[PDB]
């Protein structure tokens, strides 16, 4: 999962 | 300007995420957003005119912040939903398995359901512990924006998700979908922050  | 959640801001000059919540701490307003959508005092933008400046936030560990605005901006109770609006009643944290929308400036407005709470997202900033799991899809820039029901019940702000190649997960069935949001409670209670609802 990344930022958004 | 006038304050409605989902809508787009930019962050001096170059990052852009989506306000969450109108909200009040004594005579000032501002609105609650993502932690890592800016540093304190960084100026937010919305439009071209500049609103008010960070006031807070924690990022990584959490990812939560809040934006302390001029007096000329009109807070409203309201996230976008298209032309449409959602009224903001309260903030009651709703269960697994309920129905639950957010709304940012890339994705537009977007409902799934809360299918995790307590979801670690290990970022390449650190991990940010404590996080809700929905389904509905979201992409890069809807960072900050709200989740809410269509009840009117504030849940969180965006933090993050599994995003692919086009930017974000709304290419990918919903069981595929990992959407992260920063619960709203503890941001108002660590700030000291009023909601404002209609």
């Amino acid at each position: 999962a990344a930022p958004a | 300007a006038n304050i409605v959640g989902g809508i787009e801001y930019s962050i001096n000059n170059a990052s852009l995420c989506s306000v969450g919540f109108s909200v009040t701490r004594g005579a000032t307003k501002g609105f609650v957003t993502a932690g890592h959508c800016g540093t304190v005092n960084a100026t937010a933008r919305i439009g071209g005119a500049v609103v008010g400046t960070f006031a807070a936030r924690v990022f990584p560990g959490n990812d939560r912040a809040w934006v302390s605005l001029t007096s000329a901006q009109t807070l409203l109770p309201r996230v976008a939903n298209g032309s449409s609006f959602v009224t903001v009643r309260g903030s009651t944290e709703a269960a697994v398995g309920a129905a639950v929308c957010r709304s940012g400036r890339t994705t537009g407005y977007q409902c799934g359901t809360i299918t995790a709470k307590n979801v670690t997202a290990n970022y390449a900033e650190g991990a940010v512990r404590g996080l809700t799991q929905g389904n509905a899809c979201a992409g890069r820039g809807d960072s900050g924006g709200s989740w809410i029901t269509s009840a009117g019940q504030a849940q969180g702000v965006m933090s993050g998700l599994n995003v692919q190649s086009n930017g974000n997960n709304c290419g990918i069935p919903a069981s595929q979908r990992s959407s992260l949001f920063e619960r709203l409670q503890p941001i108002l209670s660590q700030y000291g922050l009023s909601l404002v609802t209609g």
